[PDB]
């Protein structure tokens, strides 16, 4: 399981 | 050697290595400053403490940062990267400065957004991996709201401060009503933070502390009798004043509308339930929780399971202080 590396904070 | 940039009504004083200084640091414990580490060309935070020493509350708050910080390490707990002061001795030794990793903001809006299992269920299990380290080194948060939980771009989570160490919605039962509080103290912050993530909402609201606990106890359920005598003498009268209110269950409280792999939504539902207990005593754990199906997954060792860190007049102080910040 590929941990998320994106974040969208906009 | 140091330049001064003058911030808002106070002059910083900081190192020539440190530019473009801007102040999004508000708050009272110090003003916070996001400047640039040509020394490593990256992000920083620059935090002054005007003369910490000045009475002995505030050169005690200061001295219990600094030294926390030192012996502090974790990834997701906000990494010190250099204590320094400009004065040159002891003497006229009277400004204190942190610098310590920047973070792209806080939890307070991405909450609101909607994001899949993988990065809410990862963010907690983050937030678990410095809680429990914090914990695992005497310190207990206990002030654990979503306004000092930063995040980064690449989906990062840490913490900001230790709060109190011995907004309001995000504190437990045990702090509310003034009781004894445990280490699973903060998993009740937790809890409302990922409820006020689903909720897409703050979970528990109150225009005071005491419409505060109302809307707990409405919400989620009055507490079982054998509780409701742990409570001090005027608060338990209050409690045992108001109505019949079994609250809900966690189906109808956190709707799978909320949710978008299809269990994992009622998954996260059952780690709400255990993390959302007024009772203190049958609040889930830390370990527990890195242990519950909907967090494990993202389980580590290295990170979960980390080492523990580390172990008077105003003159006193001003010495003590100093002497930390010339540990270096
Ligand atoms: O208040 C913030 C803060 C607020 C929003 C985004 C990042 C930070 C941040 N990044 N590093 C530090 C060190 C001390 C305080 C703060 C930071």
């Amino acid at each position: 399981p590929k941990r998320p590396t994106t974040l969208n904070l906009f | 050697n140091f330049y001064s940039v003058e911030i808002g009504d106070s002059t910083f004083t900081v190192l020539k290595r440190y530019q473009n200084l801007k102040p999004i640091g508000s708050g009272a414990q110090g003003i916070v400053c996001a400047a640039y580490d040509a020394i490593l060309e990256r992000n920083v935070a620059i935090k002054k403490l005007s003369r910490p020493f000045q009475n002995q509350t505030h050169a005690k708050r200061a001295y219990r940062e600094l030294v926390l910080m030192k012996c502090v390490n974790h990834k997701n707990i906000i990494g010190l990267l250099n204590v320094f002061t400009p004065q040159k001795s002891l003497e006229e030794f009277q400004d204190v400065y942190i610098v310590m990793e920047l973070m792209d903001a806080n939890l307070c809006q991405v909450i609101q957004m909607e994001l899949d299992h993988e990065r809410m269920s990862y963010l907690l299990y983050q937030m678990l991996c410095g809680i429990k380290h914090l914990h695992s080194a005497g310190i207990i948060h206990r002030d654990l709201k979503p306004s000092n939980i930063v995040v980064k771009s690449d989906c990062t989570l840490k913490i900001l401060d230790f709060g109190l160490a011995r907004t309001r919605y995000y504190r437990a039962p045990e702090v509310i009503l003034g009781m004894g509080y445990k280490e699973n103290v903060d998993i009740w912050s937790v809890g409302c933070i990922m409820g006020e993530m689903i909720k897409g909402g703050v979970l528990f609201p109150g225009t005071d502390h005491i419409d505060q606990w109302n809307k707990v106890i409405e919400q989620l359920g009055t507490p079982c009798p054998e509780f409701m005598k742990k409570l001090q003498p005027t608060v338990r009268t209050y409690v045992e004043n108001r109505p019949k209110y079994a609250g809900y269950s966690f189906e109808k409280l956190f709707p799978d509308v909320l949710f978008p792999n299809k269990l994992k939504a009622s998954q996260a539902r059952d780690l709400l339930s255990k993390m959302l207990v007024i009772d203190a005593s049958k609040r889930i754990s830390v370990d527990e929780a890195l242990q519950h199906p909907y967090i494990n997954v993202w389980y580590d060792p290295s990170e979960a399971e980390a080492p523990p860190p580390k172990i008077h007049t105003i003159e006193e102080w001003k010495e003590l202080i100093y002497k930390e910040v010339m540990d270096l």
